[PDB]
Parts: C-alpha cells; structure tokens; sequence
C-alpha cells in the first residue's frame, strides 16, 4: 500500500487524492510525522479540500497538537459549512477541552446536517449525561442501544466507549462485546509488529524464589490510582516478591511519583518508549510473571502491551472498573460482593477474588490528621456542626480548660472565649488564627497555608477548623451528600433523592458543582419534582484534603446506583460517613456494596428502591439510629480492612501465590474463587 | 478544583 502509493507519487507529483489517501494510512501505521507531510500537500494542490484539512486535523490531534487540529477543523468547516464530518470534530476538541455547551452546539450541527451519525449520536449522548441533561432521555437510552446493536452486527468498532457503556441500559452481552472489540484495536496494532510470542519463566529459579511482579499504569502521579494504592508497592515482601513498577507517564513532579519510585524495586519509565514492541521487549526482559493491567480503558492506556503478552499470567486491578473483553487478560481482581460466581459471564476474564473487597484507599497514610476529632459546643451536642482535626489536636485540648469527653470519645469544647475566637475567624473569612500557641487553620484556606497539604501530598501540620457555614449548609437541619462527578446521576437517582427529601423535612442535600454547568439542569428537574431550590446546595470542588475532611460534615451519604462512588466512596467513608447504596448489576454499580460489606455496615445496602429510600430516611429521622450507625462508621474505619494497606497487600500476595502456583502446574486460567 | 485541578478517571481516546 504504502510501496505502491509512494511509487505513484514517483509516477504523479499532483495527485492530491492519492496524497490524502497515503496520508491515512500512514496515520493508521502510527505515523504522524510522515502522514502530516502529505495532508500538506494534498491541501497545497487544492485549497478547497475540506476533507484532507479535517483528517489532518486528526493527526495533529493524535500528535497532541489540539490547537493545530481545531485550525484544521475550523477551516473545513469553512471551506464546506455542511460537512457534518468536521463539525463533529471540532465538537470533540471542545469536548476534551472541557467546554460541554460548545460541544453540544456543534454535535447538534453534525447530526443535523446527517441525521445517522453514530460517532456524533454518542459523542452528544455523553457530553449531555456529563450535565445532567435528561431531555427525552428514555428515547435516547433506546436509540443508543439500536446503534450499539447495529454496529456489532455490522462489525464496527461501536461508538459507545466501554468506560461509558456502564452509563446505559446495554445488557451486560453487549457491554463485554463492546470491550472485546476495543480489546481487538490493540491485538491489531501489535499484529503488524510480527513479533513471536514471548517464551514465558516456569519457576521462580532466576528470581531467586521470588515473584516479579510488574504494575503497569499512566497514573503513577495525581491521580486517584495514586491517592488509593501509593502504598502496596512499599509494602510488598521483598523475601518473596520483587516489584516492577511501570509508568505510562511522565514524571509530575509530585510527592506521589516520589514515593512509588522510592519505594518499588525497580521502576521504569515507558513514557521514554514510545514503541510499544520495545516497550514490551523491556518488561520482557525483566522477567515478569504476573504483569497488571492499572488502566483498562482509561486515559493513558497502552494496551498495546498487554496484548503483546510479555508475561505468563496477566491481570486487570482496580483501575478500570470493568472488563476488558480481551483474551490477553487472564483474571480480574475482584470480590464476592462486587462479582458474585453467578455473573461471571458479564467477563471475558476468569475472576480472581480478594476476601473482603478488591477495593483500597491510602487516606490512613494521607489524611491520618482525620482519625480523630473535636467539636465545638456553639449552642444539644453535634458531632458535625464545627469540626477540629490536627496531628496536634489532643496537645491543644489539654492546653483548655473545661473540655468535655462524650461518650458512647469525642471531645467537646464548651462556648468560651477561644470558642468565639474560632468562630470569628471563620466568620470573617480569615485564613489562620494562633490559641495558646496552636496554630488553627481556617480550612477553606489550605491552599494559601501549605499547597502540598492542600492536595494531599503532605500531611497537614496545623489544627484545621471545619463547620457547615463554611458551605452554607443548614445548622439545625440533616445533610444528605453526593461528593461524585454529576454524570453518576440520572432520572430515577434524583427522582429517589426527592422523595427522601420529601419525607424529610428539616433537610438538604449536598451536591458538587461537578461541573457547574450541570447545577442549572439538576435544579430544574429537582423544582419539577416540587423541591424549592433551597432543598440542594452546591459547593465547588475543593483540593482533595478539603473535599475529605468536609465529608465529616454531612450526616449521610447517599451513593448513586447508575455507577457508584469508588474512590468517592472510600473519602466519604474515611471521614465516618454512613453511605446508603443501592447495589447493580455491573461493577460500577457494586462497588460501594462491597465497601460497606467489607466495612461490616450490611444495614445500609439496599435491595431495591424503596428500602434505598427508607434507610435513607430513617437515618434521616430516627436520631438514636443515625448515631449508632455514624458511630460503627467513624470505628471500623479504623478496625476494619477497609483502609488497611498492610493486610491488602498480604491478601494480594496470597492471591498472586495461588496465580502463579496454578500456572506452574500446568493449568490455564481458572476462577480463584474459594 | 477552580485555580488548580482534580484530576479524575476518564476514557482513553479512540
Ligand atoms: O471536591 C472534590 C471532589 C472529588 N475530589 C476527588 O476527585 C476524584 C474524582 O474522581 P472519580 O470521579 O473518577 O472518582 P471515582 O469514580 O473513583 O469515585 C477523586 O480522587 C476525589 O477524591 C476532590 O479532590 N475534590
Ligand atoms: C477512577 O479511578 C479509580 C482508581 O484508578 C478507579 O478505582 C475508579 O473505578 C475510577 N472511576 C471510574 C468511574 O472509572
């Protein structure tokens, strides 16, 4: 293809189809710098070729080159205003840039000038579920599912992303097909490298009876894989496991790239090789028996390497909260609570189970200053009216007269001069106060006192102040939140938030502006269903150490069945939150079942709607019982494995152990489920 | 969050 065309170039200088055809596949090869050479010229030998700009639009967006692409968009556009193809693209870059209005507006322009326009049906379906955007949303769900249904039929890649799938009524057939064929894209672009297949260690021998282990993931850095597993590498037996971390990414300079790369055995930077033959070439060298998949389908993927198989066993973990429908992966680390043995064929993979819940947080080792706490009497005693935290804390208590213990310990500052003093600080919005020597941080502030602390890179060294007015919520009245991305919400999820709220008078409920062009929409529907608008609040996203820490001032937590909290789910948790679940059918949508399973809180999982609803609101209305749940949260954080890194590890150990001990008898993947 | 980031799970381009 590429010998002939350049031969017909050799033939025709001036032939500008061929130029933009060449151009392609050059594109398709992972040729950028090349194929750019020739969409310049097709565009040099006709000036009004509107499809060489748009497609070499698409290179310099693959090239990272996204105000380059939007140039080139912009001018097909004008070179033909009706080509839908173009204004679907230029809709993307908007999409990926953030600004969702602009999207829609050019999706819309696209469909309209081609109404079967899959890529763009899709692509506008997301960027409305990312605002909350539920106009005629029952005929879309179903007009997803048709495209969904006739691609696969027609073998075309589907234009429903597998991340997104979970969003939409897809069975769970359709869902694992739309992985597998995403799962094929990469076996495809690895075929062309005609590499043999890589001959695999059988024993532990050369590793001196140790097992290699390699982490594979873009998010070694800020990023919630970060934020929930910095600790495991560190905390790997060294007798038995050597550890290999692979970063997909480039250094950010961050406390949590600083800390992996101390703390692993070995670990190298495949952001270096580009090449993924190479790159696999590496890992194989290394000498890994079990490689792990940390991305799935998320940004920053390569799965390019995996399908390449550079290690005998291959397993997908934590990252991508589904499966890959791939047959290079061999298991998926899971749990009982998020795939029960009866859904086992919603998975390509075998499944591959941790005893209590495959899930993990690092927050005893980040926010260690949130294992205990005081408040301050500003008036019956609330735990979650004004909240005190601090390494410190129990130092600057001892320093005050008239501090109370409650029982049922936490400590209780009674109204008093340094109590007024904490107020007026709040409520003068200044950043930091000093009492007895302390230092006491105003915690909307963070950022201006220690950034670092602020992100969760360090550990905070002040005592920080937390209180509902703060966020304008209601001092005499129950908070409900949701901490999640707006996109995790739907129809029959707020429907439900109102008619708990509705059964609840003295409430609210607290939401993100996550983004805030989603807060209109949510407001809207919530009035429709008869809430004044002073039933929901919203606050801005906050630095991630504010967003934990502010979670102690809700009374509970109601998760979003569509998808669940998974990183969320654990903050909300670590801050001694009740989160009341309604669990699904795929994994997204059990995640936080198998948080309150493991965390030993089975009283708040719900079987269907309506006990949702009532727990919801009996912890809403029944005082006594809101405490004692608040009260087996706020401890078995802590005495509980939910949050305990060391016991994770180890249980993933014995896990690997029984991977690799299955493959060196001669066995091919099988559930390890007992 | 608004004068930095929060950086979030998302999907890989295709
Ligand atoms: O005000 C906020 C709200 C959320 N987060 C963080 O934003 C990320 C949200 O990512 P994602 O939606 O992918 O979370 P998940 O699906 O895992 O619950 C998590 O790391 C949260 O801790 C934050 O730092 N500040
Ligand atoms: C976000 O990332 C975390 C850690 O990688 C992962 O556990 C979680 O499932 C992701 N969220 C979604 C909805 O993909």
């Amino acid at each position: 293809a590429v010998r002939l065309y350049r031969k017909a170039l050799e033939v025709f200088p001036e032939f500008a189809a061929a130029h933009s055809n060449l151009a392609s596949v050059l594109q398709q090869q992972g040729k950028l710098q090349e194929a750019l050479m020739h969409y310049k010229e097709a565009i040099r030998i006709s000036p009004t070729f509107a499809d060489a700009y748009s497609n070499m639009g698409n290179t310099l967006k693959e090239m990272q080159d996204v105000q380059g692409a939007l140039q080139c968009y912009t001018r097909a556009i004008q070179i033909n205003p009706a080509f839908a193809d173009a204004h679907s693209n230029l809709a993307s870059i908007h999409k990926d840039s953030g600004n969702i209005p602009e999207a829609i507006a050019s999706y819309r322009t696209a469909l309209k000038l081609k109404p079967d326009f899959p890529d763009a049906y899709c692509n506008l379906a997301h960027c409305l579920q990312i605002v909350c955007d539920w106009t005629d949303y029952d005929e879309r769900m179903k007009k997803l599912v048709s495209i969904v249904a006739d691609q696969l039929e027609k073998n075309r890649l589907p234009s429903v992303h597998p991340h997104h799938s979970m969003l939409y009524p897809l069975s769970h057939g359709f869902r694992k097909a739309i992985a597998e064929r995403h799962g094929n894209l990469c076996l495809d672009k690895i075929n062309v490298l005609h590499k043999p297949p890589y001959e695999h260690p059988k024993d532990l021998k050369l590793s001196d009876g140790r097992l290699r282990v390699g982490y594979v993931s873009s998010d070694f850095g800020n990023h919630p894989t970060s934020h929930l597993m910095q600790s495991i590498p560190g905390m790997h037996n060294p007798d038995k496991f050597e550890v290999f971390c692979y970063a997909l990414s480039p250094d950010d300079g961050t406390n949590f790239r600083v800390k992996v790369m101390a703390e692993a055995n070995h670990f190298i930077d495949l952001s270096q090789i580009p090449c993924n033959g190479k790159a696999a070439d590496r890992i194989h060298q290394d000498g890994i028996h079990i490689l792990v998949n940390m991305n799935g389908y998320t940004k920053g993927a390569r799965n390019e390497l995996f399908a390449l198989r550079p290690a005998p066993i291959q397993a997908m973990w934590l990252g991508y909260p589904g499966t890959s429908g791939a047959l290079f992966m061999d298991y998926i680390i899971t749990d009982q609570e998020t795939s029960p043995a009866e859904v086992a064929e919603q998975y390509s993979e075998k499944l591959a189970y941790m005893p209590h819940t495959f899930f993990i947080g690092d927050h005893a080792n980040m926010f260690p200053h949130l294992k205990k706490k005081a408040v301050i009497d500003f008036k019956h005693i609330y735990d979650n009216r004004i909240v005190l935290n601090g390494i410190d804390l129990k130092a600057f208590l001892d320093s005050l007269p008239d501090v109370k213990i409650v029982k049922m310990n936490m400590p209780v500052i009674p109204m008093n001069t340094i109590a007024e003093a904490v107020i007026e600080m709040i409520n003068r919005g200044q950043i930091q106060i000093t009492i007895n020597g302390f230092s006491i941080s105003n915690g909307l502030a963070t950022t201006q006192i220690n950034n670092k602390a602020a992100t969760g890179e360090e550990v905070p060294r002040t005592i920080i102040v937390t209180t509902r007015s703060q966020y304008g919520l209601p001092e005499d009245a129950i908070v409900y939140c949701n901490f999640n991305q707006l996109y995790k919400i739907d129809p029959s999820t707020l429907q439900m938030w109102a008619n708990i709220l509705k059964r609840v008078p003295n409430s609210v409920l607290w939401l993100l502006r996550f983004p805030a062009v989603g807060e209109p929409n949510i407001q809207q529907y919530a009035q429709n269903m008869g809430l004044p608008q002073n039933r929901i609040i919203f606050s801005p996203v906050a630095p991630k150490e504010e967003h934990v820490r502010r979670g102690q001032l809700a009374d509970v937590c109601l998760d979003t069945p569509l998808c669940n909290g998974h990183t969320t789910g654990m903050d909300v948790l670590w801050a001694g939150t009740p989160m009341v679940t309604m669990p699904g059918e795929t994994l997204a949508s059990r995640v936080a079942a198998s948080q309150l399973t493991c965390l030993g809180c089975l009283e708040l999982i719900a079987k269907n709607r309506q006990e949702y609803e009532d727990i919801a609101v009996k912890l809403g209305t029944d005082l006594e019982y809101l405490k004692k749940v608040r009260g087996k949260v706020w401890k078995q954080r802590i005495s509980s494995p939910l949050f305990n890194t060391k016991q994770y590890t180890m249980e993933l150990e014995r896990l690997y152990l029984q991977m690799w001990e299955h493959y060196a008898a001669g066995n091919k993947p099988d559930h390890m489920i007992k | 969050y608004p004068g930095g980031s929060t950086p979030v799970s998302s999907a890989n381009m295709m």
